[PDB]
RNA sequence: GCCCUGAAAAUGGAUGGCGCUCAAGCGUGUUACCUAUACUCUACCGUCAGGGUUGAUAUGAUGCCCUGACGAGUAGGCAGG
RNA sequence: AAAUAUGUAAGAAGUCCUUGUUACUUAAUUGAACGUGGACAUUUGAAUGAAGAGCUUUUAGUGGGCCAUUUUUGGUAAGC
RNA sequence: GGAAUACUGCCAGCUGGGACUGAGGACUGCGACGUAAGUCAAGGAUGCUGGCAUAAUGGUUAUAUGCCGCCCGUCUUGAAACACGGACCAAGGAGUCUAACGUCUAUGCGAGUGUUUGGGUGUAAAACCCAUACGCGUAAUGAAAGUGAACGUAGGUUGGGGCCUCGCAAGAGGUGCACAAUCGACCGAUCCUGAUGUCUUCGGAUGGAUUUGAGUAAGAGCAUAGCUGUUGGGACCCGAAAG
């Protein structure tokens, strides 16, 4: 009789789609990236300041 | 504003009850609208519609119509449905028996049936015997066979037929209806 | 004018017709009228048969 | 009093509210203006055929 | 009724439902079939070829029903019988005791032969006949006695 | 006043291309036309006969009729608001198979082959046309070919 | 008849419980899947920096189309494409599937759309809090996953989330889960054009044609 | 480029008016703001469509009820009053 | 020799295998039409849409038009 | 070399202020939080408190104030027009009836149908009743003399609703009226063929054909009625110069 909207009202948010439930537990909305090293190489930094 | 791509508030041009006002046709729709809702079965949803129809498009079943279409292999006791009224036919001699099931029988057809030992039936009659329609032969008669539909697309070389109010030669039928009269049709 | 698919009519009315219109709605009447006129001669006609 | 002479405007529009559809097509179709030696044999063709199959009926 | 009509629904808009522009007036196009070799040849042609123009012969003084011959067929024929006799001679299908139907006398004119007739001989008596009817009678043990 | 004649408006049209004027070639009469066929139509200004009406210049219907020396076509032709059927009795000269309609029964004998050969395998067919389609990832590498960058360029008068 | 009705009951309070739980396995897994995919193109790039390369990213599959012009004075030519694209209300908004036979498409449409490639993030909002489905002929809201599972089931999709990821993916049932997806009645942008005028093109500092990564903000802002 | 000359008409007068000179003028850029019968959500009127329901079951079966979409209009057609 | 416009095709009324009718046709059961029987339906032969498709009868008003971008002809030009 | 920050983007992260709405009316649905009994913001507002009586409130009306609003009717591409008519009010004031018709619809009967010229009868222009005719229909075609509708389950082919069979179903097979396309047969016209015969010119069997018909091929019509449409009528109402 009146439509309810997931993004807001949490009932109809769980209603539709669980998991909504451990992805707020689990936080990974953030959720920090695996750190890497790869550093570029020299003909891009080159190319990349070339007039 | 809406870009429509099609009429707005149109109708299916449908009929959705009889035009009549006969009471009793009022109940044979009435039985046959619970029918066709509440049984699965097409037969009713068929002569549910049948009935809403105008009388040109209720044409005269006859009574030879019937004994030839029980003559189809695996029909010979089937029981016939006419939503209309069928026409006695002196031309055929031997009628079989069966049951035919109308909405009117003339005289003529309802002794004719009778005679060879058959049995007229209504159709609220029918639907006790055959709430589903099982066993049953709807039949129709012929449309086009109406006077008013031989003027139908009268036009230039169409094969159609004039308007006229008074047949013969002097009547139409000289100027563009031959070679020798300026030119054919 | 002429126009549309119609039959081609013929309707003899271009001449003064209203003036020689007969209704008869005296056939009631003139049938009272023919039947005491018949009754009235029978009478009359002694036992002779009309 | 001169007037306006031609125009297809519009013309178009009016063509297009019931417009074009397409041919009417068939299975069968009108045999208008097919070479009259080839009907004529067609018909024997076709009442042989026949004959033939309702002769596998008996 | 009066009360049905149109123009009940017309009241209060102007001019009726006849247009502005071009109005209600009296006879444009002229009166009657004005012009129909003319400025209405295309629905005379059309509609109704064939309007003008003579064919074939005059018939001075044509007595109708000199011509008085009301064809009947075979398809029906038993019906002249009286219903009630219909059965017995059905069943009997004698040729020593088959039944006569006047044509003359059912105010017919001439018997065709559209359809068929079971084999039950039949006497037919007709003012004219056509070969067929002739000889759809014959083959079922009946035949044609011409009368007048 | 106006003039509209049969061949009007048509001098380039039903006119030959450079320097292939002259005797028709034999291949024209070689081809064989049957009931069904698809042909393309193209007047040859040289064969006055049997000739097609210019409307149905580079129009292409179907084979309905085949005569001594004719092929009869139907063109599906446009008047006011719908479609007419027209039946041309245009000579050979006139007329050339479509190469779309060989292409396409080409796609159907090989549409039949893969269809087999899937079976015969048991696996999945899939015989349907896709369009042209996004482009999926490369890496495109810059071992000799270090990127010439440019820049636009000054204006300047050459007369 | 007491009795077999908490058989009936039972036996759907059950199979809710079940239907429920290949969900929220089937939701944990795109999580998933789009987490990788994401990272992958990321390093994926780096790597190619490192190695002294380019990675250059697919071509994009999707695109969102929004119309951006009313309904008067359309040539026909277009006219039939915005509607053959069920884009006949300004505002109104639906998802089309990248190749060359819908991008001619877009090419002629342009002058009274703005679109470009729909982030995840708009997506899902917009077919959380705008998303119907058109079920004999009607406009129903995707109230629950019920719906779309009696209609898109037949094709997998028993989700409102397996609809997003069948729409996100493009793939095998693009064509009749977008179809199901009536078209998105947006707003006015809430903010704004940004733009004093529209109907130039994006390049030409304002609106219509392809925005490309900049449809979420104005649609975002829309929905 | 902007500005000046070239630049003459009849009642008294018109960047719409006032008036405006690092503009309230000309070129360009960036934000914010004002506002349509359009767009979004909602109530109600109506029109169209799809569907449920007289199984014993008081007063509307051409009825009650559910759902979706739609609404410009001369000449003109039909409908319900 | 463009651009824009413009024809047709993208299969079930289809494909193959076998061999039937015929007075047409071939030197010829050779063709040509049209068939019986057998085999092929998951993407059955590109995309998007379809707010249902198909069809029949009948009748109104109208048959002075004008305007804008573009293409254009007459005219020095025109609110021609 | 180790960072920070800007820019951009995501969070099913948290939260303050303001606004408009509260349709619906037992329960039924999908859920959420709980170990739990239970509870909830989960298929549309409730709780608490206060205010109003010669009153709160709302309706109408007059005036004022802000913004807005040219005279209708008409012909016209275009009217507020420096286009026409209209000073004002009451009453009157224009698509009718009829003869014959098209289509559509209702109804009666149906291979028929139509009592009402007339007769019978009467509680007297009514109602009730009826014999013979006649009309339209059930035969067409041809200028006419004339002739006149089954090779076949009243044919074959392709679609065909409904019904029947098998299957749990999806399906498959059978039957297939109406209607549609196409091939065929029949009747008449036209042009051919010209058997058996005959009183030697009568007769016309049989087989035909890119010809033709408002035909045949298990009838649909007749009648009363209604709206719209057609023609003749003063003919929607008012109007000449004339004869």
């Amino acid at each position: 009789v009146l439509k309810k909207n997931p993004l807001k009202n949490k009932q109809v948010l769980l209603r539709l789609n669980p998991y909504a439930k451990v992805f707020a537990a689990e936080k990974l909305g953030s959720k920090k990236a695996e750190k890497t090293g790869t550093k570029p190489a020299a003909v891009f930094t080159e190319t990349l300041k070339h007039d | 504003g809406i870009d429509h791509t099609s009429k707005q508030h149109k109708r299916s041009g449908h009929r959705t009850a009889p035009k009549s006002d006969n009471v009793y046709l009022k109940l044979l729709v009435k039985l046959y609208t619970f029918l066709a809702r509440r049984t699965d079965a097409p037969f009713n949803k068929v002569v549910l519609k049948a009935l809403f129809l105008s009388k040109i498009n209720r044409p005269p079943v006859s009574v030879s119509r019937i004994a030839r279409a029980l003559k189809q292999e695996g029909a010979a006791n089937k029981t016939v449905v006419v939503v209309g009224t069928v026409t006695d036919d002196a031309r055929i001699f031997e009628f079989p028996k069966t049951t035919v099931a109308a909405l009117r029988f003339t005289a003529g057809a309802r002794a004719k049936i009778v005679k060879a030992g058959g049995e007229c039936i209504t159709l609220d009659q029918l639907a006790v015997r055959a709430p589903k329609g099982q066993n049953t032969l709807i039949l129709r008669g012929p449309r086009n066979s109406r006077e008013a539909v031989r003027h139908f697309g009268m036009g230039p070389h169409k094969g159609k037929a004039p308007r006229i109010l008074s047949t013969g030669r002097k009547f139409e039928r000289a100027r563009g209806r031959r070679r020798s009269k300026g030119f054919k049709v | 004018a002429i126009s549309k698919n119609l039959p081609i009519l013929k309707n003899h009315f271009r001449k003064h017709w209203q003036e020689r219109v007969k209704v008869h709605f005296d056939q009631a009447g003139k049938k009272v009228s023919r039947r005491n006129a018949r009754a009235t001669r029978a009478a009359k006609i002694a036992p002779r048969p009309l | 009093a001169k007037s306006k002479n031609h125009t297809a405007h519009n013309q178009t529009r009016k063509a297009h509210r019931n417009g074009i559809k397409k041919p009417k097509t068939y299975k069968y179709p009108s045999l208008k203006g097919v070479d009259p030696k080839f009907r004529r044999n067609h018909k024997h063709a076709l009442h042989g055929t026949a004959k033939a199959l309702a002769a596998a009926k008996k | 009724p009066s009360r049905f009509t149109k123009t009940r629904k017309h009241r209060g808009h102007v001019s009726a439902g006849k247009g502005r522009i071009g109005k209600h007036r009296k006879h444009p196009g002229g009166r009657g079939m004005a012009g129909g070799q003319h400025h209405h040849r295309i629905n005379m042609d059309k509609y109704h070829p064939g309007y003008f123009g003579k064919v074939g012969m005059r018939y001075f003084h044509k007595q109708q029903a000199h011509f008085w011959k009301p064809v009947l067929n075979l398809d029906k024929l038993w019906t002249l019988i009286p219903e009630d006799k219909r059965d017995q001679y059905l069943k009997s299908a004698s040729k020593e005791t088959a039944p006569v139907i006047d044509t003359l006398a059912a105010g017919y004119g001439k018997i065709l032969g559209k359809g068929r007739i079971p084999n039950v001989p039949v006497i037919v008596k007709a003012r004219f006949v056509s070969k067929l009817a002739e000889e759809k009678i014959r083959a079922a043990g009946g035949v044609v006695e011409l009368i007048a | 006043g106006k003039s509209h004649g049969y061949r009007s408006r048509t001098r380039y049209m039903f006119q030959r291309d450079f320097r292939k004027h002259g005797a028709v070639h034999l291949s024209t009469y070689l081809k064989v036309y049957k009931v069904g066929d698809i042909v393309d139509i193209k007047a040859n200004g040289s064969i006055q006969k049997g000739m097609p009406h210019k409307f149905y210049q580079g129009k292409t219907g179907v084979v309905y009729n085949v005569t001594k020396s004719s092929v009869g076509v139907i063109i599906n032709k446009m008047v006011g608001n719908r479609y007419l059927e027209k039946r041309l009795n245009l000579r050979v000269e006139h007329i050339k198979h479509s190469k779309c309609r060989q292409e396409f029964l080409e796609r159907v004998k090989a549409n039949a082959a893969k269809r087999a050969e899937a079976k015969a395998q048991g696996v999945a067919v899939q015989l349907k046309r896709q369009p042209a389609q996004p482009r999926e990832s490369r890496i495109v590498s810059t071992e000799g070919n270090v990127p010439q960058t440019l820049a636009p360029v000054p204006y300047e008068t050459f007369i | 008849t007491a009795e077999q009705v908490a058989a009936e009951r039972a036996a759907r309070k059950a199979a809710n419980k079940e239907k429920r739980a290949i969900i929220l396995e089937r939701n944990a897994a795109y999580q998933k899947e789009y987490e990788t995919a994401e990272r992958n193109i990321i390093q994926a790039k780096r790597d190619a920096k490192a190695a002294g390369s380019y990675y250059v990213e697919a071509q994009h599959k999707l695109v969102f189309v929004v119309r951006i012009k009313g309904i008067n004075k359309i040539p026909p030519k277009p006219r039939k494409v915005l509607q053959l694209l069920r884009l006949t209300r300004i505002n109104s908004g639906t998802f089309v599937k990248v190749t060359k036979a819908t991008l001619e498409l877009l090419k002629l449409i342009e002058p009274y759309v703005a679109y470009g490639y729909p982030s995840y993030s708009t997506i899902r909002q917009l077919v959380y809090k705008r998303g119907f489905g058109k079920i004999n002929k009607q406009r129903v809201p995707l109230s629950d996953n019920a719906i779309i599972e009696a209609n898109l089931g037949k094709y997998g999709i028993l989700s409102i989330d397996d609809l997003i990821h069948e729409i996100i993916t493009v793939g095998p049932h693009f064509k009749q889960a977008n179809n199901f997806l009536w078209p998105f009645k947006l707003s006015n942008p809430s903010g704004g054009w940004g733009v004093p005028r529209k109907f130039k093109h994006f390049i030409q500092g304002g609106s219509f044609g392809n925005r490309e990564e900049f449809i979420n903000k104005l649609v975002k802002s829309m929905n």
